[PDB]
């Protein structure tokens, strides 16, 4: 059931900001042999929305995605894909995303480096969510 | 052996509509004619015939050859190089932005003639052997009269010489006198050549005039093969003796 | 490389499914090859199958020579060339006979074309008898089934509506014996060129996204009657620059009440006759 | 049409190089970057990202400094810059359900399972223009409250589940693609909608504004409207599973319409749909009503007014095409006018002598 | 598990693409591929190069038994990301070597009359293609004739010299040999001599 | 029971307040100024100076600046500030004829009296975005050239002499003022040109567009 | 230059002109060219509608309960 753990980390990593992450992949002094098998290249991904939200499919636009693969020295490929065009970025998420199928790395990383970035961004969004909530419109309430 | 055989064509796009087990075999030099009623779908075995309309089962041999065996260039070149068709609508069969010696000479330039003087030379020709006047060989059929357009039609899908002509009522729409000298004239061509001719027509006075055998179509089934003089004089079965009573 | 582009401006995916077309059209010469790439916008009309050639096939050596009816001055020429320049950095040249790409709308350079050079013509129609069949269905076959004949008519009827072969722009070829293409509208002047050049002659459609190809030493005749061959009006009128009359002249407007003077359109090869 | 021309080179670059020295404007003042024009011009760049077809904030607002400003030269910037980029890949279908909600509202309740969410807007505010900002100053504090979302269901759910509208079913039919083909009319909904995203705004918005005042009404409510990100997921072919690769903000509307009589259903509203990239909302509102003018040959309904023509409205809004129309004009034809003169000159001599 | 493709995949791409235009718009002129310096073994150096620079996900590759490998397999899928068949009747891009059986040569697509570019582009491994029976090369591409010998099994032999494919039909033959390719279109007059 | 309950004014305030805040965006960043909207997007300015009715490129850049680049939210700021202000007067009629032009070309004629003139413009570029823009820098210095400028006559006062135009001659009509009373239908060529020049820019390109089919 | 083709097109019933297209239908494109007419009353939408959509409602209820049950 690894599936499921390597999509949350790389969303994790996608969702991250390239700051963010650079700096905190800089602070854990941690770096490992890798070759980009695939270097960093910035295309399009094809916006695939819903009539109605729910009905048939239809196209919205493109927006700009990077992707980047790296090799290990044991062969493991680590890949990469975020929004934007910042090749460094998905550099380093498919750098992150390699070491964490590595026995050595998965624990300590996710450890250091994956559930602190989660919980970063969950607290900015709260606080967004928290200054959104300001501006809701009360009716009724419920009295005892 | 007989230049065309049909074994078994049967077609039905709709219930009664269309045609079935039609066959039958046509030599060189022989006219075969189709009398039938609207609904008899004398006009879906015609486009059948000619390569046209796919049946859904049956056998048309051409010489040695299925007729429907061959490729789709095969049927193609054949349509234009060894077979005519005379649609009923003279425009149908006739290209509009064409004048009169384009029409005819299309043919001869399909075949590689590459040659405007003899193409020219030949349309004429065609033109005084159907009556047309060659002085308006650069006219367009637009400004011909039906019975003009159809002899354009008739020199067109003569040109080649086809060995079979299959016509889809010609006449139709034609008056008395002009439908009786285009038949004339069509029976002169046919007799001074070796061509097959099958005319599809709803009376009974061109199939006289023209045809040499004839057959009876009723709702889609062949009812009796008929023979000039015979058929028309001495009719068989009742549904040709009905045909026969309502022509008279 | 144009700083946030692709090399010649064109993405690879585009780029791999032209150049697959473009062999494609090479092993079948006359044949208008289709490729599926996408929509791209542009200032200039030229360009929708031009640009898109040039940029599948333009090297970093390469030497582009841009010209809009055989001139180089041409503003759409001019922008073009600065846009490849731009976008490739390749070098420049107002010679043919120093080109090694030369992409040309409607006109093929007087200067001979050499080995190792590919030229490449700008086709807003790829298929000459969409002038008579409407639907496109029996237009593809037509060629499997070599109904050649069709296009013959125009021909035919162009001396009974006017006394003459008037078609001297984008007058049909067939190439190789077999394939009817209609070039880019090349003057009639230009048509016998094509016959068995040493260079490799490319032609694509944008706005019907179809490209083909005529292999070097290919053989192209123009579709005429043996009773009226494929002749070009020999040019009674000398170039106002350099007065050789053996290439072809267009027109220049000097004045606002209709004043116009006769100049080769191959600029170049006006310049070489001039300088001698 | 085409008239080539010849001599310009030099003063072309000239005219280059002073447009570029009015672009920069007076060197005194420092140079307007990206990202002040991202992200405190956020609604031009919001239009120009939907208009052009890319959503890259950076991207939009660096067309817009190039453009000077003008937001149909940015779209065309944008979009010419679409076609150096390779389609890397076609994101899984946006499940709006789960949108990050910045802002949502429905006007069709007084209050809603969610609550009337107004998020940023302009609307209540008063135009009265504000000369403080012709000089620095501070953003408002923003006061804050439960830091949760409560569920948001849309409220076409809710219509639907009462049997008062149809839920949109997806029947898998592959959307088609006009960045590939050039549309054929008529067009299938999903070409419409994906023209409808990329049609000029101002034009798209009268065209709505006409149904509104009567030429070709469909009754139209503001059922939803949502704005908030939605995470964007592709599943690669190195790869066998859906990744998540970033979030998108965009705007949402639902329009309710008047409502039809089928032959053998029970009588239903009908509805629009609108989806634009940030949060200009009004492109959105004006798309849905839009999109159900062009419904008319799904229900039905002869078209009684210019908005429900579908070639006159789609044939038109892209910004490309008509500007291209336009600056054709500008090139010299000093040939093809010398024609008319002479063809005038004819009439006026055959009808005045 | 995984085959470094071209060091620049765009010049490299280009250049390629000019070879090999070359090769074909001149039938049997012999031109080499110095981009890539090391072939997906068994594949040479000139069919890695025409696959890296013209297959993509819209053109399905069929490796033949002899060269179908699971490292090539890997690295065709992952640099190039087009789908890999087993069956010829599906190709686009055939892959064989001298061992190509008669069979799966006639399975290869030609294309169709309303299709004619829709077939399969056949490419070759030889030993050597230009040590062989002497064969001479006319028409459309060829100034006035050239003259290769490389070294064809019989059955490709049989289809250059007695194409049972008319034109338009047909596949598109394309030699290779270390850096060293050579193309032999449909269009091309092979005789023996 | 679900007593009502007052929160319209709390929403309204909080939510303009989330405007503002998304306005002025990224603090880290300085706030854009009206002058450097007015001098480099100077192209939104004119189109919210033409549709606002208010040739005044401060109050369009600020328009702009209070909008978060919304042109239409612009332009109705503007249209609304010009109740504000009373009319002190009415001016001439213009004179297009003593124009000092930044550009003037024609399509019809090349040799027009006072010359060709491109001037600053887009026309004749390549639409590739300058990704060097990205970062600080500076426009090339600007070439200089005779600094004198001649007389510049309307091209269709050449037409107009040449009898193939009708000279446009004033007959002292007043015009139509649809801000001060609504348009009736139908209009006279003042109100329509009145109304066009505040018309969206997108819906009139699109019109004229159309009107080629 | 769009102001002046559509000035141009409006200008049909001085020159004897019949309409041939929406743009130059003098009341559809001057009664929807104002900017901030359209967008006011296109974003007026977001107002509450409720009182409105409650008379829809009920209406559509009443409908539905007689063309079935
Ligand atoms: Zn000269
Ligand atoms: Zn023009
Ligand atoms: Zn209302």
């Amino acid at each position: 059931a690894d599936t499921a753990t390597r999509q949350h980390w790389m969303s994790v990593l996608a969702h991250s900001q390239p700051a963010e992450l650079a700096a905190r992949l800089n602070a854990l002094n941690i770096t490992a042999d890798y070759e980009v098998i695939r270097a960093a290249e910035t295309g399009l991904v094809q916006i695939q929305a819903r009539m109605g939200g729910t009905g048939e499919r239809f196209f919205a636009g493109d927006a700009t995605l990077t992707r980047a693969a790296v090799r290990l020295t044991d062969g493991t490929l680590g890949y990469s894909w975020v929004l934007g065009r910042d090749k460094q970025h998905a550099e380093r998420c498919a750098l992150i995303d390699a070491l964490m199928q590595q026995s050595r790395h998965f624990q300590n990383l996710s450890e250091t480096l994956i559930a602190p970035l989660d919980a970063d961004r969950m607290a900015r969004i709260a606080a967004r969510q928290a200054e959104v909530n300001a501006s809701r419109v009360d009716f009724f309430t419920m009295v005892r | 052996q007989p230049l065309l055989s049909v074994n078994n064509l049967t077609h039905l796009y709709a219930p009664g509509k269309g045609f079935s087990d039609v066959s039958f075999d046509l030599w060189p030099g022989e006219v075969l004619g189709i009398v039938g009623e609207s609904g008899s779908g004398k006009t879906t075995l015609l486009k059948s015939i000619s390569a046209r309309l796919t049946p859904q089962q049956g056998e048309i041999h051409y010489e040695n050859r299925s007729l429907y065996a061959m490729s789709e260039a095969d049927r193609r070149r054949l349509l234009r190089t060894e077979w005519g068709v005379v649609h009923q609508h003279p425009l149908d069969g006739l290209r509009r932005q064409v004048s009169a010696g384009g029409n005819i000479g299309e043919r001869l330039m399909a075949t590689g003639a590459r040659h405007y003087g003899d193409i020219r030379a030949t349309a004429q020709k065609w033109l005084e052997e159907v009556e047309i006047p060659a002085n308006r060989i650069d006219d367009l059929p637009t400004t011909f009269s039906g019975g003009m357009q159809q002899r354009l039609q008739i020199a067109r899908n003569l040109v080649t010489h086809p060995k079979l002509v299959f016509m889809d009522e010609p006449t139709g729409g034609l008056d008395v006198s002009v439908q009786a000298r285009l038949l004339d004239l069509l029976r002169g061509l046919v007799v001074e050549l070796n061509l097959a001719v099958v005319i599809v027509t709803h009376d009974l006075g061109v199939a006289r005039l023209l045809a040499d055998r004839l057959l009876v179509m009723k709702q889609g089934q062949v009812v009796e093969s008929g023979l000039t003089d015979r058929v028309l004089d001495d009719p068989h079965h009742p549904y040709t003796q009905l045909l026969v009573s309502s022509v008279l | 490389n144009l700083s946030g582009y692709n090399f010649a401006y064109l993405d690879e995916q585009t780029k791999r499914m032209i150049r697959r077309a473009i062999l494609k059209a090479v092993a079948i010469p006359g044949y208008q090859v289709p490729f599926g790439g996408r929509e791209m916008p542009m200032p200039y009309g030229w360009g929708t199958g031009g640009i898109q050639l040039t940029a599948s096939v333009i090297g970093e050596s390469d030497v582009l020579k841009v010209i809009d009816q055989g001139a180089d001055d041409t503003t759409n020429a001019v922008s073009i060339r600065n846009f490849f320049k731009r976008v490739t950095g390749v070098n420049t040249t107002e010679r043919t006979d120093d080109a090694t790409l030369i992409q040309t709308r409607h006109r093929i350079p007087e200067t001979p074309l050499t080995e190792d050079q590919i030229i490449i013509f700008q086709v807003p129609i790829p298929e000459p008898l969409r002038f008579i069949e409407p639907r496109e269905t029996e237009t593809r076959t037509m060629h499997a089934l070599e109904e050649y004949g069709v296009m013959q008519v125009k021909l035919y009827e162009d001396i009974a509506r006017f006394g003459h072969i008037a078609t001297t722009y984008a007058y049909p070829v067939k190439v190789n014996g077999r394939y009817v293409m209609d070039p880019s509208p090349i003057p009639k002047f230009d048509n016998p060129k094509m016959d068995m050049m040493p260079a490799l002659q490319l032609f694509g459609a944008g706005r019907e996204k179809r490209i083909y190809a005529v292999p070097p030493f290919t053989r192209v005749e123009s579709l005429d009657f043996d009773d009226h061959p494929f002749t070009v009006q020999q040019w009674d009128e000398p170039c106002a620059i350099c007065g050789s009359t053996h290439s072809y002249l267009d027109e220049v407007v000097l004045d606002d009440a209709g004043n116009r003077m006769f100049v080769c359109s191959d600029t170049d090869y006006c310049r070489q006759q001039s300088e001698a | 049409m085409y008239v080539a021309v010849k001599g310009g080179e030099k003063a072309i670059d000239a005219a280059h190089a002073l447009q570029e020295s009015r672009r920069r404007g007076d060197t005194d003042l420092p140079e307007l970057s990206v990202a002040q024009i991202e992200q405190q011009l956020n609604l031009a760049v919001d239009r120009v990202m939907t208009e052009g077809g890319i959503a890259d904030r950076e991207l939009a607002a660096l067309a817009l400094k190039q453009a000077s400003g003008d937001n149909v030269e940015a779209i065309f910037l944008l979009r010419a810059y679409r076609t150096t980029l390779a389609k890397l890949a076609v994101s899984e279908p946006l499940d709006t359900t789960g949108m990050r909600l910045e802002r949502r509202i429905s006007a069709v309740y007084k209050d809603i399972p969610g609550g009337q969410l107004l998020g940023p807007t302009y609307d209540y505010t008063h135009r009265l223009l504000d000369f403080t900002l012709l000089a620095n100053g501070e953003a408002p504090t923003l006061t804050t409250a439960d830091s949760e979302q409560q569920p948001s269901p849309h409220v076409f759910s809710l219509l639907a589940r009462q049997g008062l509208a149809k839920f949109e079913e997806d029947s898998g039919a592959q959307p088609d693609d006009i960045t590939r083909t050039p549309p054929v009319y008529p067009c299938s909904r999903s070409s419409r909608l994906q023209q409808l995203m990329r049609g000029d705004e101002g034009y798209l918005l009268a065209l709505a504004y006409s149904t509104q005042r009567g030429y070709g009404r469909n009754h139209p409510f503001a059922g939803e409207i949502r704005s908030g990100y939605i995470d964007v997921s592709i599943v690669p072919e190195e790869l066998g599973f859906a990744v998540n690769v970033g979030e998108l903000l965009m705007t949402e509307c639902e329009m309710v319409n008047g409502f039809i009589d089928p032959p053998d259903e029970p009588p239903h509203f009908t509805r629009g749909y609108g989806l634009v990239f940030g949060m200009s909302e009004r492109k959105a509102m004006a798309m849905a009503l839009v999109d159900r003018a062009l419904q008319a040959p799904e229900y039905g309904e002869h078209a009684t007014g210019p908005a429900q023509d579908e070639e006159f409205v789609l044939a038109h809004a892209d910004n490309v095409e008509a500007a291209g129309f336009v600056s054709h004009l500008k090139l010299p034809h000093y040939v093809d006018f010398q024609a008319e003169l002479e063809l005038l000159k004819r009439l006026q001599q055959e009808k005045n002598h | 598990t995984l085959e470094t493709a071209f060091m620049l995949p765009v010049q490299d791409a280009q250049h390629s693409f000019r070879r090999l235009l070359k090769a074909m718009s001149e039938p049997g002129v012999i031109v080499a591929l110095h981009q890539l310096k090391r072939g997906w073994q068994p594949l040479n150096i000139a069919t890695t190069s025409v696959l890296l620079t013209l297959a993509d996900n819209d053109t399905p590759v069929w490796l033949s038994t002899p060269l179908n490998n699971d490292i090539v397999n890997q690295s065709l899928r992952f640099h190039t990301n087009a789908p890999l068949v087993s069956q010829p009747e599906q190709a686009t891009f055939a892959v064989t070597d001298e061992a190509i059986s008669s069979e799966q040569l006639n399975a290869l697509s030609t294309g169709t009359a309303v299709a004619p570019e829709a077939g399969a582009t056949l490419i070759l491994q030889v030993a050597s293609l230009s040590g062989g029976r002497m064969l001479r090369l006319t028409g459309a591409g060829i100034a006035e004739e050239r003259m290769i010998a490389p070294q064809l099994p019989e059955c490709i032999l049989h289809e250059l010299t007695e194409r049972p494919h008319p034109f338009p039909l047909g596949i598109d033959l394309i030699l290779t040999c270390g850096e060293r390719l050579l193309a032999i279109p449909r269009t091309t007059h092979v005789e023996v001599c």
